[PDB]
């Protein structure tokens, strides 16, 4: 129903357009205000998808189809150091973000390594808590193919790596190994779209099965209800206040102090805790909303 | 005598442009700033205190006798002795109802003893202090030649005649002379010309709503009026252009008659 | 060695051979140890002599956050005479996300009159102690000449309520800081944060 | 050190004459003529 | 609620990269200045070490005055011999020092003729193959032109130009010329035919990049100021390697720039930031490319490639239609607005377009430049603003100038350079000139613009700068991965 | 958005129309009888059921001026209205010059109130012998680009409102003299646009004190 997109343009007279979005029923997932222009990732139903067109080409702004705008991707790095994050992890992140995802570096503590790289719970549970991973392995086939007990998530995974080909029982992309420089030669460019396109599939057949059993509510519309609510949700100073997932949401308030605040919040007809699977999450404690299908 | 014409065109940007230029024709005022506070923003001077001079008056000093050179009547501070100064303004692409070209040559063509310089982002004039503030605040600030948001009296850093306008419709500025008071919808001068800040923040008005500056621009746009749109201005460039190249191969009467 | 997980920004980066990160915004590195302080996401700042801190703090098993300051460039509108060519400012959203943290670290250039009013403008909000890492020699008293604290030397009138704890000179905008300034970097930090 | 007497910074080299000590969370501080307090670990007299 | 202490964020355009017109290649604008980009450096080094000399009139002087005779054998000892002497070898007077062949590896001395049977039994390492490296038609042109006759392209060490200045090379070039051919046909060593091979070789049979510039300018000879118009188009080689005649003026308009507006002007003749924000304007974006390619699907609708005959009404119409259309462009899209902030950028790339337009119509280059002023004078009117003050001198007396025919005002396009007295300051116009001046050949489908001899030059593979793609090879100098000469490291201790 | 209600039944019109006009039935009708006399408020409010009282001229015939409460929900819940009459002499009547001066006749509607019922309230400001300055409003006097201004000297009984250009936007007056220098607010010409004049009821602005109301009714 609702197709979430980015519009590009300036501040001047942006008010006016955000006034129309809440007028047709839109909502604002994101903002940012770089010095005389504004990127908003907006969420509007499908049936005003041209009149918006035509709103942005008045006000001279752009539309992007963003085909990732309601995820959050965890991007998994061996480690935070000088060897995969300055470069490549800071790539994918980034390219992933170019398209509306929302990504999370998940460096883990003994990733590197060939024999004695090892991943912990909490950090399998963390990445579990997304909605897909993007692993981001070395360029020695033998040292990834002795490395697959990394990968054990019951999440979509796409796996990059230096050599070309891995035999790995996943999928993978390669020409994407550890580098030094900005990726920005055409067959590293290549390598991120094919990603990219890797992770879309996944994103999409995930998408049709969540619509065997639509949820209740969506969770944007749930988002915007949580904001209208919760009046403390401004004050957040992460990134994100709340992140839009492909079958729920993630709050950044505390969970001990907010969770029940965030149970008792009364939408359409229905109590969230009713609805809604509100639990603790590994990511600094904070909340996590797991949407119920409506077959229960 | 010869009646003059000031500027070709139909279009209502060449009407503008030939209202700038015509010094009969009474420029519409649509705000109200003291004398004092032109001064301010000014930031040359101090409001209340006297001239600085960089020569005795006219009468003091001793010149040797030239008719031709007396038969020009001096400005008041030309006699009084009074050093110059300039005001300068920036314009936005983006219907500013004055552009540079045309100040310099609305001033050239209405104020005595004046010094206007364009640049494409820039338009300073010089004069004598006293007669400089007095233009400044007659004709420059009061009239339809100010936009509070488009325009902007700004000396040392400007930038943003060619950037879009912000949230409320002013134009771009690095220093932040002048910023909008969205309780009373006016715009207020926080620091004088250069950037000093002000003791007292002095209230210029409301920016012209945009309709009006639809009407009283002097730029030509695609999305307002386009150049197209007047095919007369158009012309005489093309015969002054032909004209310096016909003068320049071969200046005779035999190689115009090809104009 | 435990796990590390930063909150990437929400906004993408400055184009397609630009760079990763953009101006005016944050990077939560959840446990809030050091926040590293960009003056912008231009080459002369990320990645060059910023991102190499941030990783030489990850590797010394720091967690840290990366704000990139949005208007970093220039001076304050308090220096003598006002500001030129661009104004420097804080925050007040961007304030708190720093004094959220238990210790900062700001990278500055090379004039030492920008330097100090920048740096007097930054803990006129941030009461928190930050690490100065500029590439000339600057001592760690022109700072208390007009009125910041300082470690070592402090003013008769604060008009700061942060303390420079650190200076570190030899860093240039746009190049690779070499492993002997991170390490002093690093050394500074453990031994003021714990 | 004392009151009126002649000390540089070594860091820098500037002169002047000690005005008043002022201890502070335990721990000594010179002010000199120029109105900025001072540590005596990074003082010295001077003739 | 007014905060004084927020600040103003500033330069947000700045911040992102610049993709280069016809390339995939996106780079920091730091990286394009002159003096951070070794692929400019290596350009104008390239072009300053060149010197061309006829080796016909030695040639007869070793035939009818010392008695002895030239084969094409002869010639490829000579080859031999002056490959070695010209980086500075050792060929006579015993004892003497030698230069480090290190520094010296971009020193080739390289010969081509117009005489195929000669060419035919010529070593080949040491030939610039005309018909190997131009296509057959443009290869007959370039041999018709030159004739039957041996030239010899010398390329001293880039290190010679950088130590010393550009008057060096010429002087370089014929010692060691005269060395080589006294050492290759067992001559003594100094007699009258001596002074018969240095004058030559010194000034009867030389060909320079750049005339000398005595008196105010105050500069010795193959210096920027020096080099015309039409010797720049020659340098560069997109004309045998591609068929699009904007393609080929808008590589002749980048070179253009980069060398005159950033070298020249930012440093011989001012000094610090320069100009690299005025010079990349023309080709960084494609917006030059879109109005080029806009000027020219406009003139093949209504005249043709060659389809009309310079007059004023054709300048006219085309220099007023493309300039129409430019600065409309410009107020549909503020991202080409915000790109082309300065009003010089935005004047000069319209104005280009327009010259370049009225060069595809007529295949006149002095017609391109009229409409250049035309399409200035009309911006004026457009948008009420030009650049900045001191921008528009040459473009107000330019109408007059362009085809004017008084001593200190007439020249062909071609044979302008920025020693034209109206052209001696100001930046913006001069690349732009030689693109122009390019444009007036690539409409016809000319081999070469001004000199024969400098483009068989320039199309040799040896040259350290690629000159068939300008651009592609500034943008591997903003990367970080364009080898340039002239280096001296192994003199140098380890740091 | 604050919601005022629903469509009951016949939606389609709505959910099919994409310009002109739709008929529209209000349920609760709207019981704001401003423009008309006492006994047609007494029959149609004994017709709703509604307790009535009077407070101002108590003859049929007239004007009602104020009612208390002025909101039809209001009404309905409390079940009684307060209708104030005005003595048909007291009764200003002006003439708004909307297509000579659209900006300012819409700020004069929408200041005094005519744009919501059919007789406005001027409140006095200030006032001294000819001159008699009514009230603005700092929230509609914002577009007051000077629109009809005077050529020749103002007459008698003109309504008009200082534009942008003084130090008092939007300050509504009346002088009941004419004089060639200063409009009806005390500025010049180039200030003042006339947006209409008094046209039948007069020497009431003469006996009125400063903070009273006096009210309008438009005769075009
Ligand atoms: C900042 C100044 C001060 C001055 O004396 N010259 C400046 C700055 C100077 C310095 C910048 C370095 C520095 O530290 O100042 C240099 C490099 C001078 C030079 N050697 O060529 C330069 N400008 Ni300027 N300058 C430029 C430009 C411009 C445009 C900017 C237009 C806008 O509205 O933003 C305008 C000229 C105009 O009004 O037409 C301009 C103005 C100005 N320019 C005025 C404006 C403020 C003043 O009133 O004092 N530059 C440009 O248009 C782009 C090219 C650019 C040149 C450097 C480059 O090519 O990379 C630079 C060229
Ligand atoms: C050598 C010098 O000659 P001249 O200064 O004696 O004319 C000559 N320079 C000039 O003509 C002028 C130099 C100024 C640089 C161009 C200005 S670009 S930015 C300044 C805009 S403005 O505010 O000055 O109008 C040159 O060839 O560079």
């Amino acid at each position: 129903m609702y197709q979430i997109i980015r519009y590009e343009g300036g501040v001047y007279k942006n008010n006016i357009l955000k006034e129309w979005i809440e007028d047709v029923g839109g909502f604002i997932i994101q903002e940012h205000v770089m010095q005389l222009d504004v990127y908003m990732t907006i969420a509007i139903p499908q049936n005003e998808i041209e009149n918006f067109k035509e709103e942005a080409k008045k006000y001279k702004g752009k539309i992007v189809e963003t085909p990732l705008a309601g995820i959050e991707i965890a991007i998994v790095s061996p480690s935070l150091s000088r060897h995969h994050l300055p470069h490549i992890a800071c790539d994918v992140s980034e390219y992933v973000r170019k398209f509306g995802a929302k990504p999370n570096m998940i460096g883990l503590a003994h990733g590197a390594g060939k024999n004695i790289s090892e991943i912990r719970e909490k950090e399998k549970r963390l990445i579990q808590e997304h909605d897909i991973a993007i692993y981001v392995m070395g360029n020695f086939e033998s040292c990834i193919l002795d490395k697959t007990h990394l990968f054990k998530v019951d999440i979509p995974l796409v796996v990059t790596g230096g050599p070309e080909t891995l035999d790995i029982p996943y999928t993978y992309v390669g020409n994407l190994g550890r580098r030094a420089q900005r990726l920005r030669k055409g067959e590293e460019i290549r390598a991120l779209r094919q990603m990219i396109d890797e992770v879309t599939k996944k994103i999409n057949d995930k998408r049709m099965e969540l619509s065997y059993d639509p949820p209740i509510i969506p969770p944007v519309v749930l988002k915007d209800e949580i904001e209208k609510r919760i009046d403390e949700v401004r004050g957040i100073l992460a990134p994100m206040p709340i992140v839009t997932q492909l079958d729920g949401l993630r709050i950044k308030m505390d969970y001990d102090r907010n969770h029940e605040e965030i149970e008792n919040v009364k939408i359409g007809k229905y109590l969230l805790k009713d609805i809604a699977y509100v639990t603790r999450s590994e990511m600094k404690n904070y909340i996590l909303i797991k949407l119920k299908s409506t077959s229960e | 005598a010869y009646t003059p014409q000031f500027y070709p065109g139909a279009t209502k940007v060449a009407e503008n442009r030939r209202n700038h230029l015509n010094p009969n024709y009474e420029l519409e005022k649509l705000r109200e700033i003291p004398d004092e506070d032109v001064v301010k923003i000014m930031g040359h001077r101090q409001p209340g205190e006297d001239y600085k001079t960089v020569h005795p008056p006219l009468e003091e000093m001793d010149f040797v006798e030239d008719y031709a050179r007396d038969l020009v009547e001096p400005l008041n501070g030309a006699k009084e002795g009074h050093r110059v100064r300039y005001i300068q303004f920036a314009d936005s692409m983006y219907f500013a109802p004055a552009q540079p070209y045309d100040r310099s040559r609305s001033y050239m063509s209405r104020l005595r003893g004046v010094d206007a310089g364009t640049l494409s982002g820039r338009q300073v004039v010089e004069c004598r202090e006293s007669d400089l503030e007095e233009f400044s605040k007659n004709i420059l600030m009061d009239t339809e030649l100010f936009d509070p948001a488009t325009s902007g009296m700004r000396g040392a850093t400007v930038h943003g005649h060619s950037l879009r306008l912000d949230e409320n419709g002013m134009m771009f500025d690095a220093l932040q002379r002048c910023v909008f008071d969205e309780k009373t919808g006016h715009v207020m001068y926080v620091k004088d010309q250069v950037g000093k800040p002000l003791d007292a923040p002095v209230d210029v008005g409301e920016p012209i709503p945009e309709a009006k500056l639809r009407e009283i621009t002097t730029i030509y746009r695609n999305d307002g009026v386009a150049m197209r749109a007047d095919p007369d201005v158009i012309e005489v460039v093309k015969r002054i252009h032909r004209a310096r190249t016909l003068g320049g191969y071969i200046p005779t009467n035999e190689t115009f008659k090809g104009l | 060695r435990k796990e590390q997980i930063v909150d990437c920004r929400a906004v993408m980066g400055l184009g397609e051979g630009g760079g990763l990160a953009q101006r005016g915004t944050f990077a939560e590195g959840l446990r809030n140890d050091v926040v590293v302080v960009a003056m912008s996401p231009g080459r002369r700042h990320i990645t060059k002599p910023v991102c190499e801190i941030t990783y030489g703090i990850r590797e010394a098993g720091i967690q840290t956050s990366v704000l990139v300051l949005d208007a970093g460039g220039g001076i304050p509108s308090d220096a003598p005479q006002g500001s030129l060519g661009s104004t420097f400012g804080l925050k007040p959203e961007e304030a708190k996300q720093v004094n959220r943290h238990k210790l900062c670290v700001i990278h500055f250039g090379n004039v030492k009159s920008h330097i100090i009013y920048k740096a007097r403008l930054f803990l006129k909000y941030v009461d928190i102690p930050t690490i100065i890492v500029c590439q000339t020699p600057v001592d760690m008293e022109d700072f208390a000449a007009i009125g910041i604290k300082t470690k070592n030397v402090m003013p008769l009138e604060s008009k700061t309520e942060g303390k420079i704890v650190e200076i570190i000179t030899g860093v240039i905008r746009g190049e690779s800081a070499p492993q002997k300034k991170i390490d002093e970097i690093i050394e500074s930090i453990k031994k003021h944060l714990g | 050190i004392e009151i009126g007497s002649y000390v540089r910074y070594i860091n820098t080299g500037t002169h002047g004459t000690v005005k008043a000590i002022e201890p502070k969370n335990d721990e000594e501080w010179v002010l000199l003529e120029n109105d900025i307090y001072y540590r005596p670990e990074l003082l010295e007299l001077v003739e | 609620l007014y905060n004084p202490d927020i600040g103003v964020p500033l330069g947000q355009r700045k911040l992102m990269p610049y993709k280069l017109s016809n390339t995939d290649d996106y780079c920091e604008g730091d990286d394009l200045h002159f003096l951070n980009n070794a692929a400019i450096q290596q350009l104008w080094d390239d072009i300053r070490r060149t010197v061309i000399v006829g080796m016909d009139t030695a040639h007869s002087v070793l035939e009818k005055r010392l008695g002895v005779e030239v084969t094409p054998e002869t010639i490829n000892e000579y080859m031999h011999t002056i490959n070695h002497s010209l980086p500075g070898g050792a060929v006579v007077q015993e004892h003497m020092v030698e230069v480090h062949p290190s520094l010296a590896w971009d020193c080739y001395a390289r010969i081509f003729t117009g005489d195929d049977e000669l060419a035919d039994e010529l070593d080949s390492r040491f030939l610039i193959d005309i018909n190997k490296l131009f296509p057959e038609e443009q290869a007959e042109t370039l041999k018709a032109a030159i004739g039957k006759k041996t030239y010899q392209v010398s390329r001293v060490p880039s290190l010679v130009g950088r130590v010393c200045d550009g008057g060096t090379i010429s002087r370089w070039s014929a010692m060691q010329i005269g060395m080589s051919f006294i050492t290759a046909y067992k001559l003594c060593a100094g007699e009258a035919a001596t002074a018969d091979f240095s004058y030559a070789s010194k000034h009867a049979d030389v060909i320079q990049m750049g005339n000398a510039l005595p008196g105010r300018r105050a500069r010795g000879p193959n210096e920027p100021g020096g080099i015309r118009f039409g010797i720049l188009s020659d340098v560069v080689q997109t004309t045998r390697v591609s068929e699009d005649p904007v393609e080929q003026s808008l590589e002749v308009v980048a070179t253009g720039a980069a060398l005159y507006d950033q070298i020249w002007l930012g440093a011989y003749m001012s000094g610090g930031i320069g100009f690299t924000q005025y010079a990349t304007a023309s080709y960084t974006d494609d917006i030059l490319d879109d109005f080029s390619y806009y000027a020219l699907d406009y003139v093949e609708k209504k005249y043709g490639r060659m389809g009309t005959k310079a007059t004023m009404d054709v300048v006219e119409d085309v220099a007023g239609e493309v300039t129409l259309y430019a600065l409309e462009q410009y107020d549909d899209y503020p991202a080409l607005l915000e790109d082309h902030f300065g009003g010089s950028q935005r004047a000069a790339v319209a104005a280009a377009a327009s010259g370049i337009g009225v060069c595809m119509a007529t295949g006149n280059s002095n017609a391109g430049v009229n409409g250049w002023y035309l399409s200035q004078i009309l911006h004026k009117e457009y948008h009420s603003r030009l650049g900045f003050y001191g921008y528009d001198l040459q473009d107000q007396c330019g109408a007059s100038n362009s085809l004017a025919i008084r001593n200190d005002e007439a020249a062909p396009l071609e044979l302008r350079g920025p020693n034209y007295p109206n052209y001696a300051m100001n930046v913006g116009h001069q690349g732009e000139y030689a693109g122009i001046a390019q444009a007036a050949h690539s409409a016809r489908g000319d081999a070469f613009a001004l000199n024969p001899l400098v483009k068989v030059a320039f199309a040799d593979p040896m040259l350290v700068f690629d000159f068939s793609k300008p651009r592609k090879e500034i943008a591997r100098g903003a990367l970080r991965e364009f080898e340039a000469a002239g280096e001296r490291d192994v003199i140098l201790p380890a740091k | 958005h604050t919601v005022v209600g629903k469509v009951t039944d016949g939606i389609e019109i709505v959910d099919f129309s994409n310009s002109g006009h739709i008929t529209v039935k209000t349920n609760p009708e709207r019981l704001s009888v401003i423009g008309k006399t006492q006994k047609d408020a007494k029959i149609l409010f004994e017709k709703h059921g509604i307790t009535l009282k009077m407070e101002g001229n108590i003859d049929e015939d007239a004007i009602i001026v104020e009612q208390v409460p002025e909101y039809t929900m209001d009404i309905l819940k409390s079940k009684e209205v307060t209708t104030k009459g005005i003595e048909p002499e007291k009764l200003l009547y002006v003439e708004i010059y909307d297509k000579d001066a659209p900006t300012t006749s819409w700020y004069f509607r929408k200041v005094t109130g005519l744009t919501t019922k059919r007789i406005g309230t001027l409140k006095i400001y200030f006032k001294h012998d000819d001159i008699s300055m009514f009230e603005r409003d700092w929230d509609y006097s914002k577009g007051l680009l000077p629109e009809n201004t005077p050529e020749k000297s103002i007459d008698s009984g003109i309504i008009a409102v200082t534009n942008m250009v003084k130090k008092y936007k939007g300050y509504i007056g009346v002088r009941t003299s004419s004089n060639d220098k200063y409009g009806p607010t005390g500025e010049t010409f180039e200030g003042t646009n006339i947006v209409g004049k008094v046209v039948k009821n007069s020497e009431i602005l003469k006996s009125v004190k400063q903070g009273e109301n006096i009210y309008i009714l438009e005769v075009n």
